[PDB]
């Protein structure tokens, strides 16, 4: 009975220490608006031939 | 009983400072490593009153180091001391390496020692590329690109760690608010490891340099080396002066003072004159993982070093052989920067590699083979049969 | 206080050196002497004498790692002097 | 990697200000200003530097302010909110003349021109290379190398391939002297010019390091003196070992 | 600190969303959004949330663009540097309505319109006073009071002078079906809105506290009972005393 | 380590208390002794006791400053309802 309560407190805390973590690295991730993945348009009809256009 | 030795607060102090029973044998080279605690130490207040005046975002940190150079009254010596006094303690840390792999001093009983220290030396090379970073000039964002992105050489899931660590998809606002406030984190912690390394020195002194024991005789710390330490401390402060007044840029590389621009990049990229070594080796070996590995497996083979060394008789100042070839490996590493600073070429992959594997070979093979024929020939020239 | 591990130097008193006896020293106090004393004799005689004993572990080294890197330079360039048409190509690949 | 690609080593050139103790000659400051406004017009930017720190190391006082006279910043809106403009002070920037960065390139006929304000801090040999660009231009491109139309060759860029027109004549600026009309001082002129705007805190840095190395060179042989002294209270002792008898 | 200067103290008003295990009723943001883009107007700002924060908490995917392409907001500029406008897009933040700062006090007759976007953070009380400023305004001006020409009275805006009149009569919205013509309807979705808008992340936030709390509960009570467990060893020794022998 | 200066407790073995004898201390071990032995009568029983012992040294100095609160802000308000005249400027000003 005595390790049983122990180990339910050691369950608790490993889920809790999980979270906490799993909270404050999240916390560095990307955030919502860099998630912009931009679109852009080229056009051709000027482009030299022998010519790198980025 | 004295008040010196009877106060807690002082009491730290007194065996610390002003009573440590310091070999009587001393040369300059410790009093460089107290040297090289001092521009710590200084390096630490720069930048406080650097960062006191420093913005953070992207769009206005190259702009902010201009505003530190000029628009601020007595500004310009604070930043060229900050970079020299970064380069210079970088170059004195070397240095002080080099010493002690020559002395002997990572014999056994100081083990924890030298692992403290290397544990500085990584921190202190991350410090140094955090920094570069946070001035985001144009090569500088380009080395921040390749630096993260050496984590994706990383089995199976690679992308979505350096994904993390780059703070998105592209070098933007969470990347160098993150680099700059890690950057205004870490030297902190590197006080911490640097006290936790005086704890680790005091258990048993400091090596002589003859590489014998020094429990014999000792001489009291405050007044005789406290002035050791500060003729060295001046000579380190003149030199400074002529290289931030007189020779401004020569240590650091001319280009870090560009707007970024990631859409132009010049052909000539280098780091730092202090990462030449390990850039060296990155671009010797044909492979991205091997690279990636053997960096850190450069440092780890530093790690090996004791319980290598197989010489009864510590140190290097009774060994010709030993020392001739600590020379050669030296001067094999001041070799390897530079050519590694040089373009890579036909007459310069097989050279780079060559040096590489000397580099490693020493720190493996040739030691203990040589510590062997060197501890056998002692025993056999002063024997009769 | 708590008790520590061993330790192989002591402080003052319980020092740990060998014990030994007879052995006497001296001293004259900063003081009663010039502190300049050979100044020049000492500087120029000891300074030779030292740069002539290890002259040739410096010496060695520099000279092999200099001649390694003229080699190099000389090399690469006579690589890229009117050469990239007969010479570059054969060895580059 | 061939030289042709790498650029001619810079030669070293004598220059006037290159010593521990000389000084800008900004006497020169003052027409490399001039010619840098008159040749330099629309085509390069400068976009760094405020007025209110040519006062006193070039010019006077009252001529900034009627230079400054000349050009409008978008001052704070009105009561009306329609955005006005009022003329410049002593707290702007000089513009340059291309907007953002797209006039640039459209009227370049290539790529951005960059900001000169730093740009002699940020080559190898910085001092130089700057007249030697200006001035090492060949009037007839060597033999044997082909380029884009409309380009112009340069020995001393890295590629020998620049889109500086150039205007670097002579019967041009005319200073307010005899001196201009010759290619080398205009040339000159605005090299020390640039040199003083990527760091126009030249004169103080070397007061002050020559200060600092003074008191520091006294300093270290005091210092040197005085561990030569306290230390030879160990340095001269000696030892007469005696053997003890031997009992135990 | 007379009752003039500070306003009537503010109600405890029955809420909807308040309780700690409630979330929005934002089946009425839906309509919230639809009153206060109608009514507001061209008065505040709301110029802080992104329309990317709207999808999938009121509005399902498309509606939030099939708005967004009604608005404008000067991209980068064509290969001349003319600066473009183009339709907006799904990140990109309401426009607040007056340019910058002037037409707003050239408009509203008096001082700057406050910015809603975190208005019900920023007040004392607040939940419930935003619904008071909005319906607490008398028929008929009180009697007896002197008042500034244009400004209309509230006895609840501290110092009792407001300069926005009270534009939320009836039968003006008309949301989709029979609801309107009652002003506390109006008031009711508005303030939704704005508390939502305060922080749009009030469900999440009840969510995880529960969880935590649920957690947290839990492992105290456990840590009690190991604290009674492992301390009970030291809880009940108990001492004899036995008078030593006296000799000495 | 150097010597430090006199304290009066130590570590283990040299606490330096006064030295004791015939103390003799027992236990009964945390896992054979069913924690909760008095859970409900201890808590109940003791709990009240101790808040009757130690009753009044509370409520005797929040009923002072309540009171005294009450009448300041009674006062307060008295003073800005229909006296401003009479009341207000007879201490106010
Ligand atoms: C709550 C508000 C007040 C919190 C104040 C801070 C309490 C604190 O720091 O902890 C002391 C904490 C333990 O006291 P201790 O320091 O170990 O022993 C000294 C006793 O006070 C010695 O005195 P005592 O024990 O005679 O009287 C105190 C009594 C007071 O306890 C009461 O009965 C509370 C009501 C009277 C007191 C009122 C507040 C004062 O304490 C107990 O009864 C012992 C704890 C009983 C709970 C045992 C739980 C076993 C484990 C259950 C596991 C269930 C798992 C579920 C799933 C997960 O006291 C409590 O019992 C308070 C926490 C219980 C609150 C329950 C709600
Ligand atoms: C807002 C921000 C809040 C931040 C809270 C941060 C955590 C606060 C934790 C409080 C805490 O540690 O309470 C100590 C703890 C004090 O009890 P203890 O640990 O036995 O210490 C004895 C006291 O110094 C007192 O010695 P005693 O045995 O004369 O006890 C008389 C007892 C008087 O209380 C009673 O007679 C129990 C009935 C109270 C209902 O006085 C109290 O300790 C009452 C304080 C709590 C009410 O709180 C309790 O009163 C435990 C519950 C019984
Ligand atoms: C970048 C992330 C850095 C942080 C990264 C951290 C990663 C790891 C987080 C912790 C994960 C585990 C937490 C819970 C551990 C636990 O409950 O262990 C309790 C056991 C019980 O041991 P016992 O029953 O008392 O004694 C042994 C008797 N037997 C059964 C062997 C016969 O005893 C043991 O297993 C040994 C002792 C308990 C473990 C040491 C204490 C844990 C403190 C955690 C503090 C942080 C929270
Ligand atoms: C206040 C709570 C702050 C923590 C928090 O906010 O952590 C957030 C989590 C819940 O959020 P989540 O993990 O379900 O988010 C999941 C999706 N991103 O809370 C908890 O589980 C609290 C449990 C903590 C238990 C104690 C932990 C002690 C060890 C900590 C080690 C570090
Ligand atoms: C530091 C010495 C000055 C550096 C310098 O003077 O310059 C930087 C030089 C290379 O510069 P470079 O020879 O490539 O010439 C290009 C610049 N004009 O660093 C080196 O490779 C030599 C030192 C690196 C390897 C030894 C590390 C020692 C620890
Ligand atoms: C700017 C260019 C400078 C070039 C010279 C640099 C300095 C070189 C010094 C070499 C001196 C000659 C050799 C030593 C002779 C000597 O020792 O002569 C005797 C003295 C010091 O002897 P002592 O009393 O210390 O001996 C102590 C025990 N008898 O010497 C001098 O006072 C030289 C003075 C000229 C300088
Ligand atoms: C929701 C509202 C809850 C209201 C009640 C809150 C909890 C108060 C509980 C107080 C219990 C009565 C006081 C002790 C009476 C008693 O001792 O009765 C006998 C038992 C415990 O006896 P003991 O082992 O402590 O005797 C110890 C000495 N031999 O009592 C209970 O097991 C009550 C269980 C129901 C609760
Ligand atoms: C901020 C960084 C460091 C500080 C402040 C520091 C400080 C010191 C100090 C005060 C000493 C005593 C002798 C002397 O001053 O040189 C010392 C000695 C030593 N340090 Fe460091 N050190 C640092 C980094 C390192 C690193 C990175 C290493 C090794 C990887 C290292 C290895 C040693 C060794 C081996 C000694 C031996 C002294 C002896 O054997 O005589 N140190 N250091
Ligand atoms: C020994 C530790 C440190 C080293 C080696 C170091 C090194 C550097 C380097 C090399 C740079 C680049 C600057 C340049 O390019 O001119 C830099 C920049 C900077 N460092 Fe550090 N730094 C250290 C500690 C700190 C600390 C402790 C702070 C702040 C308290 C700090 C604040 C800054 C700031 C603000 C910059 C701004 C970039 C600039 O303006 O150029 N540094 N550092
Ligand atoms: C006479 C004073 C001038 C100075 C000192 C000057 C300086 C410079 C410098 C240092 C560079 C960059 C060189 C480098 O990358 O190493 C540059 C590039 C450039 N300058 Fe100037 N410049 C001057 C006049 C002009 C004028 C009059 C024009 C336009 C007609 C011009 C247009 C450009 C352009 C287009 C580039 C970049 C395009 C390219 O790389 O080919 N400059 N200038
Ligand atoms: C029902 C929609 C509206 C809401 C929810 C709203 C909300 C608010 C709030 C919360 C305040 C601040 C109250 C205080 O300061 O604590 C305020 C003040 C103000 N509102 Fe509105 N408002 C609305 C309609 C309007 C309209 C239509 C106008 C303009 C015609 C307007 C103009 C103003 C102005 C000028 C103030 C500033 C008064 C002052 O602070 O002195 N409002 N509004």
């Amino acid at each position: 009975y005595a390790y049983f309560m122990v180990g339910a407190m050691g369950l608790l805390s490993s889920a809790g220490a999980k979270s906490t973590v799993e909270t404050f690295i999240s916390s560095m991730t990307a955030t919502a608006d860099v998630l912009a993945m931009a679109k852009v348009e080229v056009n051709l009809a000027a482009i030299p031939l022998g010519k790198n256009v980025v | 009983m004295a008040f010196r030795k009877s106060n807690v607060y002082l009491s730290l102090v007194n065996s610390y400072i002003i009573d440590s029973p310091q070999p009587s044998s001393i040369n300059y080279w410790w009093n460089m490593g107290s040297l090289l605690g001092l521009c710590l130490v200084i390096q630490i207040v720069t930048g406080i009153f650097m960062a006191m005046h420093y913005s953070s975002n992207i769009e206005l940190a190259f702009s902010s180091v201009e505003h530190i150079m000029r628009d601020v009254h007595n500004g310009y010596i604070l930043r060229y001391l900050h970079a020299n006094g970064a380069s210079f303690f970088f170059m004195v840390m070397f240095m002080h390496m080099a010493k002690g792999l020559y002395y002997g001093s990572y014999r056994s009983p100081r083990v924890t020692l030298w692992n403290v220290g290397v544990i500085i030396f990584i921190l202190t090379i991350a410090t140094a590329f955090l920094g570069y970073c946070c001035v985001y000039g144009q090569m500088s964002h380009w080395g921040a690109t390749v630096i993260t992105n050496l984590f994706s050489a990383i089995p199976f899931v690679g992308n979505d760690i350096v994904s993390w660590l780059w703070g998105g998809f592209s070098v933007s606002n969470p990347t160098i608010q993150r680099f700059f406030a890690l950057h205004y984190l870490v030297p902190f912690i590197i006080a911490a490891m640097v006290i936790m390394h005086l704890m680790a020195l005091h258990i048993h002194g400091s090596s002589n340099p003859l590489g014998i024991t020094g429990n014999l005789d000792r001489i009291p710390m405050h007044s005789y080396f406290i002035f050791k330490d500060l003729v060295t401390v001046f000579l380190f402060m003149l030199i400074l002066a002529l290289f931030v007044f007189y020779s401004p840029n020569t240590l650091g590389h001319p280009d870090n003072y560009i707007p970024g621009n990631p859409l132009v990049t010049p052909a000539s990229i280098v780091p730092e004159w202090y990462l030449l070594p390990f850039y060296a080796i990155l671009r010797s070996i044909p492979d991205k993982l091997l690279g990636v590995i053997t960096m850190f497996a450069a440092i780890l083979v530093l790690l090996v070093l004791p319980f290598t060394d197989r010489s009864v008789v510590r140190g290097n100042t009774f060994k010709v052989l030993s020392k001739f070839f600590f020379f050669i490996f030296v001067f094999n590493f001041v070799l390897l920067g530079q050519i590694g600073a040089c373009h890579v070429e036909v007459p310069y992959v097989l050279m780079g590699q060559i040096a590489t594997f000397i580099y490693f070979a020493y720190f493996l093979i040739i030691v203990p083979v040589i510590s062997t024929i060197e501890n056998v020939l002692f025993y056999i020239g002063r024997v009769n049969k | 206080g708590p008790p520590s591990g061993k330790t192989y130097m002591g402080w003052w008193g319980h020092m740990g050196g060998p014990k030994q006896k007879g052995i006497t020293s001296y001293a004259v106090s900063p003081y009663a002497q010039k502190p300049l004393q050979g100044i020049f004799h000492n500087a120029v005689f000891n300074s030779f004498r030292r740069f002539k004993s290890q002259f040739l572990y410096v010496l060695i080294p520099a000279g092999i790692y200099w001649y390694w890197w003229k080699n190099g330079n000389e090399y690469n360039e006579f690589l890229y002097s009117k050469a990239g048409r007969e010479e570059l190509e054969r060895v580059n690949v | 990697m061939t030289a042709a690609e790498h650029g001619l080593h810079a030669p070293a050139y004598a220059w006037s200000h290159n010593g521990p103790f000389e000084t800008f000659d900004h006497a020169s400051i003052r027409r490399g200003y001039q010619v840098y406004r008159e040749v330099c017009a629309a085509c390069h930017s400068l976009d760094r530097v405020a007025w209110r720190t040519l006062v006193g190391v070039s010019h006077t006082n009252e001529e900034v302010r009627n230079m400054a006279e000349e050009f409008e910043y978008d001052d704070e809106p009105d009561e009306q909110g329609n955005p006005k403009k009022r003329p410049g002070k002593l707290s702007d920037y000089i513009p340059g003349p291309y907007p953002n960065e797209q006039a640039a390139r459209a009227a370049n006929q290539g790529a951005l021109p960059p900001d000169l304000s730093l740009i002699v801090k940020a080559r190898h040999g910085g001092c130089d290379y700057i007249f030697s660009l200006l001035t090492g231009y060949p009037d007839e491109p060597p033999a044997g190398v082909a380029l884009p139309p409309g380009s112009n060759y340069n020995p001393y860029f890295p590629g020998g391939s620049i889109a500086m027109a150039r205007v670097l004549f002579d019967d041009m600026v005319e200073y307010e002297d005899g001196t201009p009309a010759t290619t080398s001082q205009m040339a000159k002129d605005v090299t020390t010019f640039l040199n003083w705007c990527a760091e126009p805190e030249h004169d103080e840095r070397k007061r002050l390091g020559l200060k600092t190395v003074i008191i520091l060179s006294s300093l270290y042989l005091l210092s040197i003196w005085v561990k030569k002294f306290k230390w030879a209270g160990i340095k001269t002792r000696k030892f007469v070992f005696n053997p003890p008898k031997p009992r135990k």
